[PDB]
Order: C-alpha cells, then structure tokens, then sequence
C-alpha cells in the first residue's frame, strides 16, 4: 500500500476508541521511514498500557522468572506468593537444557510458597524461612536459589531480603531475593531490568577475587539467548567450529558456574539486547569485558555476525570464520534453491516481544519474504531505532498492539503469514490466515544458524502451503 | 431497627473509649447492641467483656487454618447488657496486613450470619489512619449507614475530620451510608463548645454531645470496667445515658462535603 | 549439519556427534556438575521411603501444585455467557496467563481484559482504572455485558468492586442500564473451582435479588442446571442432549460450548451461544436447580436456597452407572417426564461394554487426581468397574470432601487400599506411585513427568500416564471428550481398556523373549 | 550520615517535635533531610514554604511511571536549607499507603538522595503502623536510631511497648536499635517518674520533658516551626537542648517487651 493509504488505515482503526484512548493510541502506531534515524519521531514507547484494550504485554514476574532467572537449571526459583502465576507459568517456554530433573536441575519444576490469607494478613517471612530449610533438605544438589517475588509480597512489605541474607550467611548458599511484582512497571521489560540486578548484587561479583580460572585470549559469553529448542547450542557450534571457546550462556542452559565464570571472558556476544542490556553495559564499565550484538537468523546475519565476531580477534580466528562458512555454504544454497520457489513474494506480519521483530527479517529476506508490518510487545525506542533501517517503506510500526487493532490492520493488509503469540494465533487461524507461533517456534526449531536455517524454511513452507486453508469456505456458501 | 453505626477520628481522641461507654449507656434500658472490633491492638471491646483479650477472629483463622471450619461462637461473646462482643484482630506492628483482615473478619461475620437477631445496633470501632479500603470496609455497601466522627477542638482533629468527610465522599455518593454526627471528647480548651457547634454548622450538621476531660475514664480504664460498670450513679453514668438519647433519636444525616482550607487557618483568630 | 531432503528439528538433531561433543565440552569445561555417580545415588534416594516421610513431613514448600487461582475460574464462567466480556480487575499479567492456559487447553481463541493496574493504581487505587477500562472495553468491543473478577493484587488492598462501578455508571462511563456483574476473587483463599463459584453467584446475584417479588417457583415448567468448573465441551453436549432426549426444559446458565468451539469458515467471532439475560432473570422461576458439580458450588448452593426459594437436590456428580441413573431419576422426579427408552438402551450398551472388559479392568491399580466432584466420580467409576483405586489427590478438597470419598471407599470391597490426601501436590504423588507403585495414573498433563521419573528408575517402574483432566496440553482435541453420562461412561471405560492392553502389547513386543504373549485376540 | 526513626501514635506530636527538632539541629549547622513517611502530608509542613509540596507519588503517577521522576521535581529546600521529601499517599479509605512509603523509599535509594554530605535524616512514620510497608524504615541500610514519643496517657504506653515488641523482629535480625524516648507531658499527674520507671524496663534513656503550652500552636499558625517563630521563647531553649543531646546521645539498647499485667503494675504503682 502507499504512505498515504497506511495513515488513512490507522485513522479509520483508531477512530472507535474514546478520546483519551485514541489520542494514547495515536502515539503508538506509524509508517515506517528508514531514513528517521531517531524513533522518538515518529513512535512512542514504553508507556502503560490503557485499561480493557485487550493488550498482550505480561508482567514483571513473567519477565524475571519465566525470562531470566528460569533457564538457569542448577538453581531452584521460588515463586512466593499465591499459586496461580507459578502454575501458569510452568514449562510453558521452550528454554532447552541438559540435566536430571528432580536431581540436579529443576526447570521445568514449579517451587511455590501458595500463599494463604494467613501468609497475607501475618507475613510471609517465617513462611519462606521454613521453605528454605525444606528445599535444601529435599534438594540437597541444588546450587542456588532464588525467590521471585509476585504481587502480594511487594504490597504487604515482606522483608525477603534480610531473609534471604540469613539463610544465605547461615547455610553457606546463594539466595538470590527477587522484587520482580507484577503491578511493577508496565511489562516484562522491568522484569528483565530487576533480575539483572539481582544477577548484578548477589552472583556475579562472587569469584572477584578467585583466579583460579586460567583465561585464554579466545574466550567469549553468549548474553541473552535462553535456548528456545536449541538455539542456544546451534549458535554455539559456530562459535566453537571458529576456534573460540564459550564459557557462559546467559540464560539457556546456563548454570550458576557460567554467571560466576562470566567476568574473565574476553568479548560479549549479546543476542538480545533488550533483556541483558544493563549487565553487558555493568560488565564493560567495572571488569573492562566489551559487548556486541550479533545475529545468528538466516544465513545472510549468520554471516555476517560471524565475520563481525573473528574481526575483534587474531588472523587465525578469521581462517576458521572462512572455512566454517564455506563449508555451510552448500547447505544453506540448497536449502534456499528448495524453498525460496515456494516462498517467493509472499507478505508477512509480525508481533512478538522485545527482540525478534526486527531480528527474523533477514532470514524471511533470504527466502524471498517481504516483511508488511512489524510490531514490539514491550520494546524501548532504542529497539525501534533498530528497527526502522531493517524496515522497507511504507510499513506499518504498532507498539502494544491491541486484538482489535492488530485484527483490523491484517483486515486491511491481508498478509500471506502472521507471526505472533499463542493468544493471536487461533484468531488469525479461523480468519484464514496461515499463522507461525514466533515465541515457541511452534514447538519445532531451533531457528538460529544454518543448522536452523532449514527448519525454518521447512515450516515456513509447511505453514503457508498447507491445503488446509484452500478449504475455509463451503462448496455451497 | 438493624442500625449500624460507626465510630470514625483520629487516634488519640478516644474513638474506643467513647464507643465502650456508649454501648454501656445503650444496654441499660434494653439493647441488644453488637460491636466489632475492627482495630488490630485488639482493644475495640476490652471493657464490655472484661477480659483484656479473647479469640480474635484471625487468631483463630490461623489456629485452625482457614475461616471456612471457624465456627462463629467460637470468636463471638457476649457481656453485659447481653452486647455480643466480637473482634477482627490482626498482625503484630510492622508485619503483615490488618486490611486485609478486617476484610475477612467482617465478611466472615457477615456471611455465618450475625445481623439476624434484633441487633438494635452494630456499632463498628475503627483506627484512627485509615490508609486502605480494609480499614473503609465498614463504611461499604449493606454495612453503616451512619458515621460519627470523634474530634475536640486542635488544629489536628480539625485536619483529621476535614480528611475523614473527604473520605466518606466518594462511598457516599455511591451508597446509602451517610454522616450522623460528630462526637466531643474535651482537651480543655478555649471557648471550645462554641468552636464545636461553628465546625458543626460549617459542615452543615449538629454536635451530639460534649464530653469533658474527666479524670474518671482513667481510672475505669485501668480497673477495665466501664463507668456504667462501675458505678450506676455516677456524673459520666448520667451524661453517657444523655449521649444514648440523643444517639437514638438521631434523625440529622447529610452528604458530607469537603471545606477549604482558609477557615483552618483563621479559626483561632475567630475564637 | 543438515540434509535438505531430511530435515530434523531439535529431536533428534541434538543427538548428532558433533552437538554431543560440544554439549560434553562445555559440561565438563564450565558446568561444575556434580559427578553422575553422586546424581544417580541422589535419585535412588529419592525414590526411596525415608524420602517419603521427608516429603510428607513439608509444611510450607509446595512442588508442582495441581491447582491454580480464582480469577481463571472467574474467567471461565464469565465465557459462558452471551455476548459477556470476562473483566479482571487488577494487573495484565494475570490475563495473559489466563488466556495462555486456555488458549494452550483449548486451541481456542479467549477474550479477556484487564484494566492493567500500575503501582500508582496501587497506591491510589484503582477507581480511575475501571472507569476507563469498562468505558474502553464497552467501547471497542462491543459486549452485552461486563463480568469483573479480582486480581490478589487488587483484594489485597481492599478495592471496593460495587463502589467503583456505582461511580463509573454515576460518571456516565457506562450506561446506567448496562449489566456489570462482579465477584471478588481473591487468589489466596480455595483454588479456580471456588472463583468460578464465586462468579456465577455474583452474576446471579446481579440479575435475582432485587425481582424476586413477582416470581413464583415452577412457573416457567423448567429444571435449572449449573454446571460448575467444566473444561469438556462433551459434558455440557451430553446433559443437553439426555435432558432433551427426557423431553424437559431446561435453562443451563454458563453455557460455553459455542464460544469453545467456534468454527473455521474465515471469519473470527469473539462471541457465540452463551446463557442469555434473560435466562437468568427467569432462572427464580424454575421448578428447581440442579448443580453438576456440588463440591465447589457450596455459595451458589446457598444463595439459591436463601434467594430463590429451590429445594437443591442432593446429588452428586453424574459420573458412571449409580450416579448417572440417580441424576435422571431425580429430574424425572423433578419434571414428572419418565425416563425414555433411549436413555435404557445407551445404559444397556454401557453395562454390556462394561461385561466386556471388567475381565481386564479387574484388580488394577490406580492414582488419580484433579478437581473434588471430578476425583471422587472417577473413583466411583473405578470402583464399578471392579479396579482398586489406591491413591486420591485433591489439591483443593477440605475434610468434608474427604469425609464423603472415604465414605464411598468403605462402602467398596475395592476401597480397602485406598488413601486419599488434601493439601498435597504431585511431588508428594511421585513419592507415593514411587513406594506403593500403581498400574497407571489418571491426570492431566503434568504426570507426564512422574511417568518420566518412573521410566528413570526402570521399565519395571514405570506408571504411565492416562490423560483425563484439566489442563491438557501435550495431546491435541481432548477437550471434546465426553465425562459425565453414560457416553462419558463409555469413553472412559474405552480409554482404560485401550490404555491397559496397549501396556500389555508393549511389554510382550519382545521377540524370542517375551511375545509368547503376543496375542492376536485380547 | 545519621538515619533516625522517629515511632510513636498520632496525636502524640511526632511530626511537630520532629519538625521543630531538625529545624533547631539545622540552626547549629547540621545539613538535615526529613523524610516524610505520613501519607497525609504533614511532616514537612513547617519547613518548607508550600502549602502542599509536590509529593513523590503524586508526581510519579503524572509522570506515568515512578522511573520517568527525577530527584529534583520532588526533593525542595526549606528553612536552613533542610533537604526534605514527602512520600505522599491516597485520600484515607482507599488504595494502600505502605506500598506508597515503600515506593517512596526505593526511590530515594535509587537515586542517592543520601549523598554522604549530610549529617542527620529522620523519618517521620505513621503511629498506627499496622503493616510492614510503615515498618520499612527500620530495615537493613536505613534508620538505626530509633527515638519513640510517647505521652503521659496509658494507652501511649501500650502502643509504645507494642511498637518496641514490633521492633525487636528488626533488631534481632538487623541493627536497629531503640535510642530512647521523647516524652511530651500533657500536664498531667507526675507522669515524669511513671516514664523514667519504663525507660529503665526498656533499659532506654528517656529523652526530654518537652511540655504542653500554647507558643507551639501560635507558631503553627504563622505556618513555620516553633524556633524561628520567636526565637527566644522558653521552648525554643528546650528545642536547642533536645537537639543538642539527641546530638551527643549514645546509649543504644534493644528494648524488652513487657506484658500488659506488667502494665497494670506500673499504672499500680503511679496511680
Ligand atoms: N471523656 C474522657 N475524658 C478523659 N479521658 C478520656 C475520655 N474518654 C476517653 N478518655 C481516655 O482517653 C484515651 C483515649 O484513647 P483511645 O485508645 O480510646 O483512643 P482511640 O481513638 O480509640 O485511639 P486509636 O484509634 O489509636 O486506637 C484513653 O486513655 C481513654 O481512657
Ligand atoms: N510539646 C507540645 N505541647 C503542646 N502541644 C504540642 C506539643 N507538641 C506537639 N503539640 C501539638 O500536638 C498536635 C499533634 O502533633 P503532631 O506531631 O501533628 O501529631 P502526630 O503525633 O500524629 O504526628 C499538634 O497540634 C501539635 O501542635
Ligand atoms: S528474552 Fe524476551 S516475548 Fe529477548 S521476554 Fe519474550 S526468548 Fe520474545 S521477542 Mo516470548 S525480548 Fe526472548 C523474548 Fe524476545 S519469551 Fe522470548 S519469544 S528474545
Ligand atoms: S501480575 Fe504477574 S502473573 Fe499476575 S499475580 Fe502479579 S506477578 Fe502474578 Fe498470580 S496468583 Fe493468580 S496469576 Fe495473578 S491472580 Fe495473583
Ligand atoms: S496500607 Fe492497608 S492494604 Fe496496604 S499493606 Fe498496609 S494494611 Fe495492607
Ligand atoms: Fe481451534
Ligand atoms: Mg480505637
Ligand atoms: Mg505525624
């Protein structure tokens, strides 16, 4: 569509909300300009969202435990406070990991305080004392734990830090108290900012003074890429086919080694910027560690970010850079010259959190996809600075889309493919749109590195040209 | 009649007080008056029943776990005159939610049944720093109709009844619950009773009653028996059945609404 | 690497020699990993008694609960309802979870709203924060009515639900006609069952208390049914279809079939069927109310005794053969319709599938657990069916429904070994399938893990798992399934049978070795 | 740097005493922040120059969110260049004025407001502190100085006594201690030796016999503290000499909670 016809979209949607909602929404919709350098321009985020709009943001909670603090599987999270968010939240992402549930890892597990009206009206604190001595005498391999806090606990004033202190001093254990309360801040952007703090403050100073590691001059940390399927160890097979040794991934398959492990490596490679930001920026200023971001969708990223990373090393990394890209390069050609037939300019919509938005283009690019319309949950105008160079023109930008937006905009758009969450995908399904789940991978994956290369264009393949959509309508309607 | 009443003011004035020798003075000719005790000190009923404390609901919410299996003669007594005595309780200072359990100790009277026998009155006692809607559950729908605040003539009660009719706005223009009156307990001050009756005016209703600065509460309260208890003849006997009259007979009820501040502050050059 | 002709996803691309060696490099190198001696000697441990007593010893760590809050209850009902838009007062977070289960559940699209309370809500309160969402709400999507539930967040600080809607209405957010319901949901006291009570008897409140002065039971010549908290489209199907099959009226409140089952024909509709409005305020009228699920409808029990006046039979779920013909006879009973000969048959057919397979359904072992009303007509069912129930687990049940289940196992020479727990979780069920080992286990999705620890220990060990219950996540269109009725009866009675011959074939696939049990015929 | 807590009830003269305190502190050249944890807003109302300031929470809920605030919107100068800060609340009845302290809190943590160029911060709290919310400021990292004032009436002794055992959770888990005890005398019985025989139970030195008169009250209605309304007046004296010994105090003791029996026999003995 032209320029003029996406504003004339956005003024007929938005014309059904009450003033001080349209003008709140007004701000958050625009037409993509890779030229604006500057997102405040023309988009604005990271606001509260307005009340009965049907928004798809989460909670602090959601992006502490279930984002940062979950994949680290040698720890035990408590979820103190009432059942529901601990239950809700259980093995609901894919953040893959190596190890013996029940035993010595506990990701998929779910420890709650189940708070009752007693816990709320006299306190929680003797409560958490007496689960603590519990979880290590049941869980006696358990390296760690940390408390997540949900929303009562943040009301009432319970005091989990002199707690956690305590029972850290008196047991020997790293207790890692959380303030990560839902009605905190405005989606899980808080929540990723709060548990890098706790990381900050309680575990990743703790081998300061220990040199016993011995460092060599090709050590790196992956930050920020928490296994979704796989991913995680796809993109560590590259690293380690390049000659560079990884010592920490923050947090897919993590353990509380690699967090403490992490301040002797040599080079940052952070994948998500939105969630490990604040600690890749601690790390730089107080041990001197440089970060950078790399992108490992689609074989034109993958690439690059591999010629990227061998550049801030020796000539030696750079011959393994080329060598493991030739020797991918067969791999990924055939798999394009099969899909990309299939796949050729077909329109795509998106909405996911804070990150992929703007990271999956390329792959969708490489298979001859164009990219309509993006959109971020929770995501800073940093991100959207980001994301207006990887946008062609005349694309439409929404932050915090709603249901009602977000249907009338694909009403409008017809796009060939949605990719969102779980709370879009049956809706945009009866609509007759092919829809891809671009959280869980809809339970396939991994999608980063060549390894992932193919089974993304092997689902977006199976997704799109599926005979069931051919057959919505009835013969006789 | 089913008449629920509550005692509002800031702490220090003598809400408790003046209610335990209110419900005193009520049940010498014939009432079958019920009060709550909604003040986590546990203090709203110490001199009706004559015991310092009893079986607060949420201590025994938290003997027996969980209010559903807590019986309601269990935490509710009665005491002179027949008064069914009955108190929410809470948490030591410092920690928990006394809110919320005053939230659950009214919906647990409320719900086992307690507003069923003739109940001429269910004069509710309340803190003095009402900082949530825990401590305003009183005042909410099917609950007290009528609301007195306890004040004397200071600079701060003056601040704490202005904030109180602003707090009784916005579940009074949504509800039938309204302000009967306001009650004096006597700081010895200036030309005072007329100060009173300007304030009373200047909110567009009456003062009950005055209760001087007497000597004689002190000592009831540390031999725990009210003056009705402790002796039928006395001045505050006779004044306290006065304050049961004109409490029954009220019939002076008006929306409450929020003063400027400029009276506050030339009050004293007036009197 | 990957071959194009052959792609593999995670499993088993994983299991290449490559992602092994690099899995057993940074492992090694980084991990610090306990020694797997010392990991095997840990789980041996905890297999064992003494860990039983430890774990039985808990009294404030809860692992792996089997039970979720209020307001997902809340929600539930509210989707029952036509054209209703399921309102959660508090913070957005608990919508998105809510709406993720039952989208995970369902595969259905759910509509819910918050109103996304912040720590200035917090504080202040949240009067400005319903105004505005009920006004946008009603605005945007266009619903008949508003349902509000509670978030801990906002019960916690006391937020008076009909003071802030009364002003909303007063303010002219809202029309003053327009129906909002409420409840107050509060998610630290009972489980989701108590908050779809708590619900529908707000909602009944809302459209029953204030006309009850021209009503008269039996006027309108109808049987109320509530059904309760009911993740089976069969069930709601199979009482309106025995009920209609009896030739009797009926006015089923909470209805949310249609809205979880909406078809694909291109276009989305947020709404569909639901109990009307006026259902509801003809519901006073009927002969009499019938509740499907007792054991969490106590409020709605008593309201409808204290308001409406209906003599509530005493029955209990209709679940398996006694219950079944106990619930259509007292609405027989109820109407004077008698029960037709359909209804005879589909029983006869029942008894007959039963004859069938009682001599491999006989003796066998099993632990189950879920909902009260659900557990206890599972473990009815077991128990005509000859089996030996020998664990119940209810997270959410009280000693009144222990009382009853007990009751019912001594009633039962089948009962004898059987103990049932409230208050527990399913780590306290892995220790019990651990030490005293059933045949299978009956649940929802999160025994998988329990089948995968006794895989662990042995393949001598292991419990599998039968899926029957709330939430379903790993098999797909479950949700349709039938368990109330004779239909349920037979459904279930088929999933057993299949579930233990299908146990039996993998045991004796073993050639040479053990497939001289292998048996065409079983 | 010097954190004080300042605990008690409502009506006692918690806030006035503290406010008249700093303001003396700071005319002998002592850089003091008040940190106003009264969700009425009435702690700073004598230094600073405005009528209602621009309180912490106020401003956080127009700026959308407490992380878009910056310390200089809301942190104001005041007589003798008093730092001070209000943590702001809701109107009584509603919402939850702990999680509001709370807030305020964390957010003067976050930003450095104890920039390590001051000399004393105190914190004025709220009297009925049912909640852990008003029971923050006496945490880890924050007031150790814990100065309760308390009045000559019995039921100023039992929320003292109840506040001290709300007190000793935090002293045994922390470093918190009870400095002493601020006694205002309300002109009554001999009250000065009933407050010096529980101070030695507690093991605390009582503080001053600051009286009851009326200059303060003058002084409140020319709207600045009691020192610099007349700066000669007999109390200003007394003022400075608090100031000055709460300056040279050093007796720190954790207090001993007394029963209500042992109650009864200091109201025995002192009748
Ligand atoms: N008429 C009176 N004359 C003198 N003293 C009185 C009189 N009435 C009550 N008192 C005394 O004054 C004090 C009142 O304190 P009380 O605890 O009753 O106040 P309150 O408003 O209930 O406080 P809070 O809300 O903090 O519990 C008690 O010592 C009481 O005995
Ligand atoms: N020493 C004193 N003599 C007489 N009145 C006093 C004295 N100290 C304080 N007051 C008065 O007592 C009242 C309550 O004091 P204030 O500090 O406002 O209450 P709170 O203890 O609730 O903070 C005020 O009107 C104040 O002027
Ligand atoms: S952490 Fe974030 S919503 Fe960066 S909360 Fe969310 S596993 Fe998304 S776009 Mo689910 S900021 Fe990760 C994300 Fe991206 S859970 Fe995953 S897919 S790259
Ligand atoms: S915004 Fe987030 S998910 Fe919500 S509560 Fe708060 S931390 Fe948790 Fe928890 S038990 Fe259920 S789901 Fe809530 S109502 Fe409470
Ligand atoms: S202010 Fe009220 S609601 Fe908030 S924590 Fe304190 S008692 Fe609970
Ligand atoms: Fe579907
Ligand atoms: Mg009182
Ligand atoms: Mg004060």
């Amino acid at each position: 569509m032209s320029r003029e016809e996406v504003e004339s979209l956005i003024q007929e949607v938005l014309e059904v909300y009450p003033e001080k909602a349209r003008k709140d929404r007004n701000k958050h919709l625009a037409v993509n300009d890779p030229a604006v350098t500057q997102s405040k321009k023309c988009i604005i985020s990271n606001k509260k969202s307005q009340p009965g709009l049907m928004t798809i943001r989460g909670c602090a909670y959601a992006g502490s435990k279930g984002v940062v603090w979950g994949p680290i599987k040698d720890m035990i999270h408590i979820s103190h406070g009432p059942v529901g968010c601990g239950q809700y939240s259980r093995a609901g992402r894919r953040n893959y990991y190596i190890g013996t549930t029940g035993v010595n890892a506990f990701v998929t597990m779910n420890f709650t305080s189940d708070f009752q009206e007693k816990d709320i009206v006299f306190g929680g604190d003797k409560k958490l004392a007496k689960l603590i001595d519990e979880v290590e005498t049941l869980f006696p391999l358990n390296k760690g734990i940390s408390v997540q806090s949900e929303c009562p606990i943040g009301l009432i004033g319970d005091d989990i830090e002199s707690v956690s202190k305590v029972k850290g001093a008196e047991l020997s254990k790293t207790i890692v108290p959380v303030r990560c309360e839902g009605f905190r801040g405005v989606s899980q952007s808080l929540g990723h900012h709060i548990a890098n703090d706790a990381v900050r403050d309680w575990v990743l100073g703790k081998r300061d003074e220990d040199t016993t590691f011995a460092s060599t001059p090709y050590d790196v940390a992956i930050i920020g890429d928490y296994n979704i399927g796989g991913d995680a160890w796809s993109s560590r097979i590259l690293l380690e086919e390049m000659g560079l040794r990884c010592v920490a991934q923050w947090s897919g398959d993590g353990s509380i080694s690699e967090i403490e492990l992490t301040p002797k490596v040599k080079l940052n490679l952070v994948h998500c910027y939105r969630s490990m930001n604040y600690i890749s920026r601690h790390m730089e200023e107080k041990y001197g560690i440089p970060w950078m971001e790399y992108n490992f969708f689609g074989p034109t990223k993958t690439i690059e970010s591999l010629r990227a990373i061998a550049a801030k090393f020796d000539e030696s990394i750079q011959k393994k850079c080329e060598e493991v890209i030739a020797k991918y390069k067969p791999e990924w050609e055939a798999v394009v010259a099969k899909y990309r037939p299939r796949l050729e300019g077909k329109r795509v919509m998106l909405y996911i959190g804070g990150l992929r938005p703007r990271h999956v283009i390329g792959a969708y690019e490489d298979l001859g996809m164009e990219v309509v319309g993006t959109g971020y949950e929770f995501a800073h105008n940093d991100d959207y600075d980001r994301t207006m160079k990887e946008m062609g023109d005349s694309t439409l930008l929404y932050d915090d889309v709603t249901g009602y937006e977000f249907e009338e905009f694909v009403k409008r758009i017809k796009p060939d493919l949605i990719g969102s969450g779980i709370k879009e995908k049956f809706i945009f399904q009866k609509m007759g749109i092919p829809f891809r789940e671009m959280h869980s991978w809809d339970y396939s994956g991994p999608y980063h590195g060549f390894d992932g290369f193919a089974i993304f264009a092997r689902d977006m393949d199976m997704t799109l040209n599926n005979p069931c959509w051919k057959k919505l309508q009835a013969p006789w309607e | 009649a089913m008449r629920q009443c509550a005692i509002y003011g800031k702490g220090g004035i003598g809400k408790s007080t003046t209610t335990q020798n209110l419900v005193a003075a009520l049940a010498e000719m014939g009432k079958k008056v019920m009060i709550v005790g909604c003040d986590p000190k546990a203090d709203s009923t110490r001199l009706i029943l004559h015991s310092k404390a009893q079986n607060t609901i949420m201590e025994m919410a938290a003997e027996a776990g969980t209010v559903e299996d807590l019986e309601l003669e269990d935490v509710l007594k009665a005491g002179y005159g027949g008064v069914k005595c009955v108190e929410s309780g809470g948490p030591e200072p410092g920690v928990g939610c006394a809110g919320r359990g005053v939230i659950t100790a009214i919906n647990f009277l409320e719900e086992e049944g307690a507003y069923e026998d003739d109940l001429d009155f269910v004069f509710y006692d309340v803190l003095g720093d009402v900082v949530c809607g825990g401590f305003a559950m009183p005042i909410r729908e099917n609950k007290a109709q009528e609301i007195y605040i306890v004040c004397s003539g200071e600079m701060m009660a003056m601040y704490a009844a202005n904030n109180i009719s602003k707090g009784i706005v916005k579940y009074a223009n949504s509800g039938s619950v309204r302000l009967g009156g306001l009650i004096c307990n006597s700081r010895n001050t200036d030309r005072e009773d007329e100060l009173i009756i300007a304030l009373a005016n200047k909110l567009g209703t009456q003062m009950i009653h005055f209760v001087p600065r007497d000597n004689v509460v002190q000592r009831a309260e540390i031999r725990r028996m009210t003056v009705i208890e402790y002796d039928p003849k006395a001045k505050q006997a006779d004044e306290y059945r006065a304050l049961a009259r004109k409490v029954v007979d009220n019939k002076l009820l008006v929306i409450p609404n929020p003063i400027t501040m400029d009276e506050l502050e030339e009050l004293l050059m007036e009197f | 690497s990957q071959q194009v002709d052959k792609i593999k996803a995670s499993y088993p691309l994983f299991l290449d020699q490559d992602y092994k060696d690099m899995l057993a490099k940074k492992r090694d190198g980084f991990e610090e990993k306990y020694p797997q001696d010392k990991i095997d000697e840990v789980f041996q441990w905890t297999t064992t008694k003494e860990y039983q007593e430890l774990n039985f010893q808990r009294e404030a760590l809860t692992v792996n609960p089997a039970k979720a809050c209020q307001p997902l209850g809340a929600v539930l009902c509210a989707l029952g309802f036509e054209k209703t838009m399921p309102y959660v007062h508090g913070s957005q977070g608990c919508v998105a979870y809510f709406r993720s289960y039952f989208n995970r559940h369902f595969r259905e699209p759910v509509s819910c709203v918050s109103d996304s309370m912040t720590e200035d809500a917090a504080v202040f309160g949240g009067q400005q924060n319903m105004k505005d969402g009920l006004q946008n709400c009603k605005a945007t999507y266009k619903p008949d009515m508003i349902a509000v539930s509670t978030t801990c967040m906002a019960e916690v600080i006391g937020d008076d639900l009909n003071a802030f809607i009364n002003n909303s209405k007063k303010e002219g957010f809202i029309p003053d006609e327009f129906p909002v319901p409420f409840a107050h949901t509060p998610s630290f006291v009972g489980s989701h069952v108590t908050g779809w009570d708590n619900m529908f008897e707000g909602i009944a409140r809302y459209f029953t208390l204030k006309s009850m002065d021209d009503k008269v039971v039996g006027s309108n010549k109808k049987i109320n049914i509530v059904p309760g908290f009911e993740t089976y489209l069969g069930n709601f199907r199979v009482i309106k279809r025995m009920l209609s099959e009896m030739g009797v009226g009926y006015s089923l409140l909470s209805d949310p079939e249609e809205v979880l089952d909406t078809p694909a024909d291109g276009q989305f509709r947020m709404y569909a069927g639901g109990t009307t409005q006026e259902e509801m305020k003809d519901a006073p009228n009927a002969l009499n109310t019938v509740l499907l699920q007792p054991w969490h409808l106590e409020k709605t029990k008593k309201f409808v005794e204290g308001t409406w006046k209906h003599e509530v039979p005493k029955l209990n779920i209709p679940m398996g053969l006694d219950w079944t013909d106990e619930f259509l006879m007292k609405v027989s009973e109820i109407s004077g319709q008698p029960i037709p000969a359909s209804l005879t048959k589909e029983r006869g057919r029942l008894v007959d599938m039963m004859t069938d397979s009682h001599t491999w359904l006989h003796g066998k072992r099993f632990a189950l657990w879920g909902d009260p009303d659900f557990v206890m007509g599972l473990v009815k069912f077991l128990l005509e069916l000859g089996c030996e129930p020998v664990h119940i687990l209810c997270h959410n049940g009280n000693k009144r429904w222990k009382k009853a289940v007990d009751a019912i196992l001594a009633a039962s020479p089948y009962g004898k070994n059987a103990t049932v727990y409230i208050g527990k979780d399913l780590w306290h069920l892995r220790s019990l399938v651990f030490t005293d080992k059933p045949d299978f286990m009956i649940g929802n999705s999160y025994g998988k893990f329990i089948q995968r620890d006794t895989l662990h220990k042995g393949k001598e060990f292991e419990v599998p798992l039968i899926r029957i219950g709330f939430p379903i996540f790993d098999r797909h269109h479950l949700h349709r399934s039938t368990t109330l009725g004779y239909e349920g009866a037979m459904q279930i009675l088929t999933t057993l049978v299949n579930s233990i011959l299908e146990r039996l074939d993998e045991e004796t696939r073993g050639m040479q070795a053990t497939d001289y049990n292998h048996d065409l015929v079983r």
